[PDB]
């Protein structure tokens, strides 16, 4: 039997990420770049878009590993920018059926920083659709809007 | 077991009082000297004894405390009125930087019955007596009854002190601010907080 | 000596137990202890098969 | 045959000398009324890389 | 020696703090709750700490009671940290009925099921039907408009006694309901057969009841 794969993930209007669209690999994916790059962002973006889980979520510092300390912000809002952000996956299955997973984030006003959250998944793709286009409209003359 | 410095914690004389006022939810300021002194030093372990009751322990940024249940709390609930929430937006308006010089802390019920007169559309004040009420000095009468009503809950709640006498004079609490506006980098606070009031 | 006799009148259980004679309910009291033992030695019989 | 009269005439007669029993009462927890959801709708645009 | 738990706390005490059903039971017991031999758990956790609860709960100046009939509950002192509060004259109506639904072995052959109607049908045949009709409405004259509004509020306090635990209803039907024990309170006043001045007196000065 054939195991079923993660093909890619893709980011929208995150903190630093407008459209971006990471090619994953069957063994191993490896992010590089100096501090404050983006790389843990990164990660917490996928987990996020597995575990929807509001109550759960909870984006440490690497240091500070293993202290349970119910920090007042779990640090999932300021990762995001204003406006609607996503971030989904792609995933073929042990059928050979490409399903595309994901969740539609978008900030809270308010004082408290609250964070909305709503899942979506999508089935018979066409293998020729790139969710990063997918999720946006070609508006003016290649500056891309992103839709609701 | 049970970690010694929660057990410690627990044995204080203070806990059974903060305890009760918490449960009803009391916020603790920079006022009340022995409770913060108490909460700041005991944190670490009093967030987890309150959160075997699906009941977050919060400390704001002014500084004050405060408990947030989650949908699964085992503390039953309950909730304010939108006169309530009109009435706190009052007062984290008044809690202003003319205020020093217009009152050196110290208010009356009069200044917020006039203020929440003045700046309140009529229609939501309709909706807060009576969708039925219209313009007259009955309707005038039951509102300042409903002001004094919940300015006592709010006293409940710690954001306003009353104070000692007969007479309704208070002064605000810095916690007033959890009614307030999100702020954003170089906004003026004045013109955030009407906004969410209009 | 009434006090305690007072005192213990208003301790009594259920109805079949109202002998409003303490000392009376003593023995129906302890009644109830014999046919509990025996109701549980049956039930844990039950429980070994 | 001693509680049927004990407790029916205290029924029958409740209202010559009314009396209600005492309970624990803990206060609820007040929480902020929920307001009305409001996101942030910016319509932001970019450069697509 | 130090940083040890015997400094600060009993172990038991400690113990029975760290157990997984302290908060419900807190919670509900706070709330006014009795409890009885059947909700087995809760019952057997009481039961095994019984004077370090006690004990704790003497704290906020209340007493953690123990009926003779094996249920507990919480009575607060005039003193007290938690507030009181005291149940209406229609409840106490219905409590001493299921007090007498309890004990009638006439109805034991139920198994414990018993219908509103026939809770109902028992307190219009002991009570004075058309003065207790006062209660409902001041112009109450036995219309079936009335009757029906006194059947509507009977439902709504039994709802009430039932958070109280005092009474449990089926899992699927609300129409029947069981008993429990708990409803011997509602018999405070007459089960020494003794001068009932002097009884109310006893009960008022030891906080079990106030009167209207
Ligand atoms: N909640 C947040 N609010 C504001 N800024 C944030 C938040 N989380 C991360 N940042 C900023 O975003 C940028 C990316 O941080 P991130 O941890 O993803 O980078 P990184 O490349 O993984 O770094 P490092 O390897 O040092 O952990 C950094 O400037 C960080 O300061
Ligand atoms: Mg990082």
């Amino acid at each position: 039997i054939e195991r079923g794969k993660f093909r890619s993930l893709t980011l929208v209007n995150w903190n630093g990420f407008f459209a971006r669209t990471f090619d994953l690999d069957e063994l191993v994916t490896t992010l590089s770049g100096g501090n404050g790059a983006g790389k843990s962002t990164t990660m917490a973006a996928f987990v996020t878009a597995l575990i929807p889980d509001l109550t759960l979520l909870h984006f440490r510092n690497t240091t500070e590993a293993g202290a349970t300390s119910g920090s007042r912000d779990k640090g999932l809002h300021g990762k995001l920018r204003a406006g609607v952000c996503y971030s989904t996956l792609d995933v073929i299955n042990s059928r050979h059926q490409r399903v595309v997973v994901g969740v539609r984030l978008q900030q809270v006003a308010g004082r408290d920083r609250k964070v909305d959250i709503k899942p979506f998944m999508i089935q018979g793709l066409p293998t020729a659709i790139q969710p990063t286009q997918l999720l946006t409209e070609n508006v003016g003359e290649r500056q891309a809007r992103v839709l609701p | 077991f049970m970690p010694v410095k929660l057990a410690q914690a627990l044995a204080n004389s203070l806990f059974p009082e903060l305890d009760s006022q918490l449960r009803a939810g009391r916020h603790i300021g920079i006022d009340d000297l022995d409770n913060h002194a108490f909460l700041m030093d005991f944190q670490e372990q009093l967030e987890e004894f309150y959160a075997r009751y699906n009941v977050e322990l919060i400390r704001a940024p002014e500084g004050f405390f405060y408990l947030r249940p989650r949908s699964t709390t085992l503390i039953p609930r309950s909730v304010l009125s939108e006169l309530d929430m009109m009435v706190g937006k009052i007062l984290c308006y008044l809690y202003l930087s003319p205020e020093r010089l217009a009152n050196q802390g110290i208010f009356t019920s009069q200044e917020l019955y006039e203020e929440l007169i003045s700046l309140a559309d009529e229609g939501k004040l309709m909706k807060f007596v009576n969708q039925r009420s219209s313009g007259s000095d009955l309707d005038k009468q039951k509102l300042q009854e409903k002001v004094r009503t919940t300015l006592n809950r709010l006293r409940r709640l710690g954001m306003v002190y009353f104070l000692p006498n007969n007479n309704n004079k208070f002064t605000i609490t810095e916690a007033v601010f959890r009614f307030g506006a999100d702020v954003r980098s170089g906004d003026d606070p004045r013109e955030i907080q009407l906004r969410m009031i209009r | 000596f009434i006090a305690v006799y007072q005192h213990l009148r208003e301790r009594i259980r259920q109805d079949i137990i109202r002998t409003d004679d303490p000392v009376d309910a003593i023995e129906q009291m302890e009644i109830e202890l014999a046919r509990l033992t025996e109701e549980l030695t049956a039930r844990e019989q039950k429980l070994a098969i | 045959r001693i509680f049927s009269q004990r407790l029916r005439q205290s029924v029958q007669h409740y209202f010559d000398n009314p009396w209600t029993l005492t309970v624990a009462n803990a206060e609820r927890l007040l929480d902020m009324r929920d307001e009305e959801l409001a996101l942030r709708n910016e319509e932001v645009t970019g450069e697509l890389p």
